[PDB]
């Protein structure tokens, strides 16, 4: 269970990331209209 | 690699922040203060 | 000659713009060679500085 | 108009600290960052609403 917890939270962290860098863009993009 | 990326922009991100608070404290003194919070309250 | 409130406008829109651009090459950047990021993040700093 | 120029001026230096404050957040804790990028917007519309006002 020990690989696949660590495998199982660096898999979260890293979509998660993705998931914050995909917010940032749209926050731009959506604010590049207010700018 | 994901653990890599992670690191490396860590690290990227720790001296972006380092070296901003360091040009707004010297080109804004009167600023210095909150600045150094903002890193209590970052850090 | 251009009016001071249009050089405004400008000076803002190209401000708001110059911000997009740096929190975009940081976003887009972090993980480049350490050496060469942080000669081009201390250039928009630089830029940042200038600009206000 | 001295009174709303120091204000313009000292919202401008609170804009740039959040604005480095905010960038600390990505940097650490970005899962919450947008808690404080609305506020800086925010500010960002008081200025506007100074320069609304502003225009007659």
């Amino acid at each position: 269970h020990v690989l696949i917890d660590l495998l199982n939270w660096f898999r979260t962290t890293n979509m998660n990331v993705n998931n914050c860098i995909w917010a940032l863009k749209s926050s731009l993009n959506s604010m590049t209209n207010a700018k | 690699r994901s653990n890599q990326y992670q690191r490396g922009k860590m690290h990227g991100l720790k001296q972006l922040r380092d070296s901003l608070a360091d040009k707004i404290v010297d080109e804004f003194p009167e600023l210095k203060e909150p600045v150094e919070d903002i890193i209590k309250r970052t850090s | 000659m251009t009016d001071r409130l249009t050089q405004l406008q400008i000076c803002l829109d190209q401000m708001t713009e110059q911000f997009c651009a740096t929190l975009n090459y940081i976003d887009k950047n972090h993980g480049v060679p350490p050496e060469e990021f942080s000669n081009t993040i201390d250039e928009l700093s630089t830029d940042i500085i200038l600009k206000t | 108009y001295q009174y709303k120029i120091q204000e313009l001026r000292k919202l401008l230096k609170s804009l740039l600290l959040n604005y480095l404050e905010l960038i600390g957040v990505l940097s650490i804790n970005p899962d919450m960052y947008e808690r404080k990028v609305e506020n800086i917007r925010t500010i960002l519309v008081n200025i506007h609403h100074l320069l609304n006002e502003y225009r007659p």
